[PDB]
Formats: structure tokens, C-alpha cells, sequence
């Protein structure tokens, strides 16, 4: 649950660009080729104390 | 197991007079479909941008610029009035019925 | 009589999952207000025309 | 006998909110497998030493 005031980091898909989280990364091509790249695991912040 | 039909053919139209001016019209339609193994093994993101017309100064409406996603699946969408009722039937409906 | 609080402070937000895809979100907010004795003793019909 | 399917295809993921903050996630996956007649007729004890 949202127990903080400042927005926690999330995993979004930026527009088609040099950005790693590009949509084209998981989008088919003119021929139909596709690829599956790793995803940001554990995006939310956790206090250890 | 295999070697026996699993349905029945019927492409007619029955009129059941429910009286009071209302009539229930049931339109049955059966057809034979022909599907071929899709060429696109997987989902494609083909980008079609015609320039044979868009480049010209005069042509503006002939802008077929768009990027669709061709899927390896066909579709059985019989959303057509002519693919349900019969040519003669429509004549009777429009001449008699005032709403449907 | 007087000399004791009459409420509680709570400015949080609880999420109650009602399942089926719907969730009831209750947002509580408490703040301290500061009011000063109004200058206008009575109703005024001021006309502003820049 | 033979000539009829024996299953159904379903590769989706449903989310059932059990409330109280917990959610049961069921992940279904179906795929087509391709097996070829193994070359090794029997168990082999191949020794690889590059």
C-alpha cells in the first residue's frame, strides 16, 4: 500500500526511442519478428528497518 | 469417433406472428467456409505508407498512411443484411413491417 | 466541561479490496484551520471595475 | 474412437481478489510441442572432454 508521500518508482513503457523501456522492444515487426527483454523486478521501494 | 457429420444445413427464414401487430422473425443462415494456412507465422507490425499519391501536391484525400498489425487469424464476421435474409424476404419486411 | 480534545487526527488512505476487480478507497484527511475576525462587520456590495 | 480433439487451448492469466490485500493469481499456458524420434535407440554413456 501507498505508505509514502513521494511517488515510488514504477515500470513504464516509454515511446519508441533509445529508451530501454521502449514499446517496439515488445512489439512485432513488419515481418513479424519479436523479442523478449528482461523486466525491472522489485520496482517499489522497501524500508529495511 | 471421426467420420460423421456434426451439424445440419438450414438457410431459411420463418415468420412467427405473435399477434398484437408484432411478429418474431427468425433468420437462419448456413454457409461453407474456406480457410487457408496463414502466411504470417506470427504477429506482424507492417507499416503501409503510400507515397505515389501523398507526395503529389494535388492529392490529399488519397492518404492511406497508417500502421496496422496483421495477425495470423482470420475472422467469421457475418455482419451483413444480405448474408442472413433472402432477397425476396426483405421485400415483404419493408413493405409490411414498420419497424424492426 | 472545557479543557479536553473533541476529536482525533488521521490523514491516511486505506484500500479495501472488495474483490471482483472493485476496490473501495477511503481517503481520510485532517488539517488545522486558521480563521481571523472578518473585517467586514456586515454584508458589502463592493463594485470592482478595473 | 480417434478423430476428435481431447483438450482445449487457453493461455491467459486471471486475477481473483481474495480481499484483505491478498490476490490469487492463476496463470494458464498452452503450447504446441514437436518431438522427433530420438537418434539414440538406447542409453548412451558419452564422454565429452574438450
Amino acid at each position: 500500500a501507498n505508505t509514502t508521500w513521494n511517488p515510488v518508482y514504477q515500470v513504464s513503457a516509454e515511446d519508441n526511442g533509445n529508451s530501454y523501456m521502449s514499446v517496439t522492444k515488445w512489439l512485432p515487426t513488419a515481418t513479424g519478428n519479436m523479442q523478449s527483454v528482461p523486466l525491472i523486478t522489485r520496482p517499489v521501494a522497501r524500508n529495511t528497518y | 469417433g471421426v467420420g460423421v457429420s456434426t451439424g445440419s444445413y438450414d438457410n431459411q427464414t420463418h415468420y412467427r406472428f405473435l399477434g398484437d401487430g408484432w411478429v418474431e422473425i427468425t433468420a437462419l443462415a448456413t454457409r461453407l467456409v474456406h480457410l487457408n494456412m496463414p502466411k504470417s507465422e506470427n504477429y506482424c507490425r507492417i507499416r503501409v505508407h503510400n507515397t505515389t499519391d501523398t507526395s503529389v501536391k494535388g492529392n490529399m484525400a488519397k492518404d492511406d498512411a497508417h500502421e496496422q498489425i496483421w495477425t495470423p487469424w482470420s475472422l467469421v464476421d457475418a455482419n451483413a443484411w444480405g448474408v442472413w435474409l433472402q432477397p425476396s424476404d426483405w421485400q415483404y419486411i419493408c413493405n409490411t413491417m414498420s419497424q424492426l
